[PDB]
């Protein structure tokens, strides 16, 4: 199976290249088809992707070295391409021309990881512009010097978390944002991230615990207990919209224990709920629509076919209504499975 | 003897041989016998002479079964649930002499009742070939059969229940043979027998095992004495 | 009607386990749904958990309950009986999976309604389109109408299947 | 079983006693069995299981060939030469009875064959009993009971022998009963399965083991497939 | 709980023999109610059943065969000669008759195993008729003759890998 999947990446490798806009590239995977070598097949495929998000982007810098990866068959300084040009267009999104110089070095040295580094400092960049963390683009910058993926990757989370904060208002949260960019903790940037969630949910609700334990988690860096508290917070949020303040305790109390089982069992309790007024509503709404619909057939009029209309975008709505509840309900399910 | 009674298990082939010229499975149990007898005259040969012995007693009722089938598929060529046991029984006597050619003690077990179910079975296609217009008991002849397929489901509750189910179709096979030469002082001494064999049959279905069989058999030999007479009423 | 589940509630009331309570109250359950359905060997099974109090068994009986009586609303009596054997085996796991093939194929059939229903409700607008009048504008919403109850059916049959999903996960 | 396939020798018991009402030879074999039957069952009752299985299997082929001596006795009521060899096949089976209740081992020896003399004999009663004007073959069933009488003699030389009688016979009682309930086209079909039974026994009288049994065998199986038309063309 | 699930399981016996068309086999259950016997009920319910499949499939073989199992109380024979009779209906959606030959074996010899065998052999004889898949049917009428439920539905999972195939 060596033969054939060389044979099949190489062929891909040609056409994505010819997307790109290199025969050259396309010519060399053909050869690697021919030589049947996979490592050469998926190298040419890897630098004709790259040659494609640089043409996105606009480098001949990266296309040339791409160019030459595929000619010669270098699997690394083709990744290494790939994650440079998702640096660049990241970057040219962003605005930052140390961090293209470090995505061009990154590709020339073909270290994928310095790549994956530029492209993750590219994005803490961007994240940074967007929340306004000089801490975060500093520590990107250092990061797209420096080639650490982890630090780059860091800075980013750390961007989010103080994005969340300032959203949130939480400069507890924001503060642990800056202090794992400057420790180029991604895990604790993460869980600022999620802490900021967190007391986003609190404040929007009015669960001044869940807050607290949202600092207290920022203040600590687990993700795993600001992640539960998030959910306890969305749960509370459900039940407040339902009118259950025994769940909104009951995740009080998971969210104060730091899991997210239980926080997923009561946000599911309350869903199903919810679920059921809404189909009780759902019934209502269908026939209201079926005795409209009779009203206009027995008279039709304007005033008939208006209600009868009305009635049928009334029964659409709240149909719509009941599945963006079973959505969030699904997507509750999804974050906790 | 292992190889002084297997020329009688040998003109039994060549009897199934010449009576099974239907149903391939008949032709195919007879040639996996006829292998079997050739293994058993082997070893009769060889000196596993007890193993002999044992092979040859074993093709020996595997023959008799097999014969048994012949006559039944002679005899009840238009019969379909006949048709349909007789290939059951071929069935289950594959599974028998792959059984004992496995050395399975358990051959001479089913194939202990599938010989009687063999017997049985050719006895009441006999009963169905000797018949005429008037069967008058193939359906309780069919109940029989029935009850030979409920004794094919009772195959331990069939051992007797099988040799009483042969016994009242030889009451009827010899009222059926009666009547077939017959154009009526047979068809009357027939009538008389039938008579106590049917009311065997229905004690025999009221869970009357030696008063029914004996009342069966009884009607049987009275019906095999009339028939001495009616042999020479034509 | 079960005075089996009721003289087990009694008896755990008697004796203050709220565990075999809670499994006279889901044996009363699946004897319900036994009994709304047709199910005898799952009423049964429901007398049975109710008098010996397993709970676990007494919610695989009212799932597989459940499953049965929706595919009795499809038309799968081989999944009914699936699911009276996976009661008498007491998971609930295999009852919620051929609970959801069941959903499945009534959700492929209510796909296959809806479509019919959305391509009537559009013949109507063309024909009310052509020429609109009283009885065309009647038709037309009535078409309307009868599309949004299909809509709303095969919302509340995904919602029946999201909800044992729930219960099953 | 020991007590459960002798319900079956009770059937056969009873037959028999319904069957023999003259030879008082017979009554007494009978009762000596229903005895040797008792003492099975009391050892059956009794821890004597293996015993008890031994005497019912032995009294089972004592009331099998009781009944082919009571069903001759009925079948051969004018031929004083089956009468002979009847009352010698009673003394020669109240020998063997004694010999068994002896523990005599030599019980299914001579009583081996004394069971195929008693099928053989039978075979030629009822031959000669389904028979009527015109046996065409009394004298080669008289020659075949002269070949029975020495296998009476033949009993070593008569194990394949009785079996190449009884199959003799077989062709013969096929086409006695074919004839019997015809007034010709199952005549026909007879006299062409009796002209190979005859070229066979001719061949059996010329030392012809395997062929002359299968050729045999082979007319009998096409004259009993010939009989399943011939008892629907009545 | 024994006489109780006895009469039970002995009246739904009565009642899907009435639906088959068995007053016979109602009557068997109604003696397998007095007496008490669960696996008499049972036998009675599986070979109503099986008459009613018959009834449905038309093979009056399996019929008089599920009802001499109810009358006589035979769980094994009873669940064969349902078996039996849906692998009628699949052979008659087939068109097998070695496998309806098979069928009728296995509900005679009141093989379960070899009854689900049938059964399973004749949906892999439907399946390789539709799929066009002759080592399967092969396979499934070898299955047939055997009486291997294992080999049976491998040539039906093999019909249907080969269905799969041939529409990929």
């Amino acid at each position: 199976s060596t033969k054939e999947k060389a044979r099949q990446l190489a062929e891909e490798a040609k056409e994505t290249a010819e997307k790109v806009g290199d025969p050259e590239l396309i010519k060399l995977a053909e050869q690697a088809s021919q030589e049947g070598d996979s490592e050469k097949a998926k190298a040419i495929l890897l630098a004709a992707e790259a040659a494609r998000v640089a043409k996105e982007v606009g480098a001949p810098d990266l296309i040339r070295l791409a160019r030459i990866a595929a000619r010669v068959g270098a699997s690394e300084a083709a990744k290494a391409i790939l994650l440079a040009a998702e640096a660049a267009r990241v970057a040219k999104e962003v605005g930052d021309p140390e961090l293209e110089r470090l995505a061009l070095l990154a590709a020339v040295l073909g270290d994928s990881e310095k790549a994956k580094a530029i492209l993750l400092a590219a994005e803490a960049a961007r994240v940074a512009k967007e929340v306004g963390d000089p801490e975060l683009i500093k520590l990107a910058l250092e990061a797209a010097e420096r080639g650490d993926s982890e630090k780059a990757k860091a800075i980013l989370l750390a961007a989010e978390a103080a994005r969340v904060a300032k959203e949130v208002g939480d400069p507890e949260l924001i503060k642990l944002a800056l202090e794992a960019a400057r420790r180029g903790d991604s895990e604790k940037a993460k869980a600022i991230l999620l802490a900021a969630e967190a007391a986003r949910v609190a404040k929007e609700v009015g669960d001044p615990e869940l807050i607290k334990l949202a600092l207290e988690a920022a203040r600590r860096g687990d993700s795993r207990k600001a992640e539960a508290i998030l959910l306890a917070a969305e749960a509370a949020r459900i039940a407040k919209e339902a009118g259950d303040p025994e769940a909104r305790k009951k995740a009080l109390e998971a969210a104060r224990r730091g899991d997210r089982e239980l926080a997923t069992r009561i946000l599911i309790e309350a869903l199903l709920r919810l679920l059921k007024k809404s189909t009780a509503e759902l019934k209502r709404a269908t026939a209201s629509l079926r005795a409209i619909t009779e009203e206009l057939k027995k008279n039709p009029s304007e005033d008939a076919l208006v209600e009868h209309n009305r009635a049928i975008v009334e029964h659409n709505a709240i149909i719509v209504e009941n599945n963006r509840i079973i959505a969030m309900v699904l997507e509750a399910i999804v974050r906790a499975i | 003897e292992f190889k002084f009674l297997a020329t009688e298990a040998k003109m039994l082939i060549t009897a199934a041989e010449r009576l099974a010229g239907t149903d391939p499975r008949l032709q195919e149990m007879v040639a996996l016998i006829k292998k079997e007898l050739e293994q058993a005259e082997r070893t009769f040969r060889n000196g596993d002479k007890s193993e002999a012995q044992r092979q040859l007693e074993f093709v020996l009722t595997a023959a008799r079964a097999v014969m048994n089938v012949a006559a039944a598929a002679n005899a009840a060529g238009t019969d379909p649930l006949l048709k349909a046991m007789v290939d059951a029984i071929l069935w289950r006597l594959k599974e028998a002499i792959r059984t004992f050619q496995n050395g399975d003690e358990e051959a001479e077990t089913q194939l202990r009742f599938v010989l009687r179910a063999a017997i049985a079975v050719a006895v009441v296609a006999a009963a169905l070939v000797l018949a005429g217009t008037d069967p008058e008991l193939q359906e309780m002849v069919e109940q029989i059969k029935d009850l030979l397929i409920s004794a094919f489901m009772a195959g331990e509750k069939a051992l007797t229940q099988l040799l009483f189910v042969a016994w009242a179709a030889h009451a009827v096979a010899m009222i059926a043979a009666a009547a077939n030469l017959a154009g009526p002082r047979l068809q009357q001494q027939v009538k008389e027998i039938l008579e106590k064999l049917k009311e065997a049959i229905e004690t025999f279905q009221k869970g009357d095992e030696e008063q029914a069989f004996r009342q069966l058999a009884e009607v049987l030999a009275e019906a095999a004495l009339v028939a001495l007479r009616a042999a020479l009423t034509n």
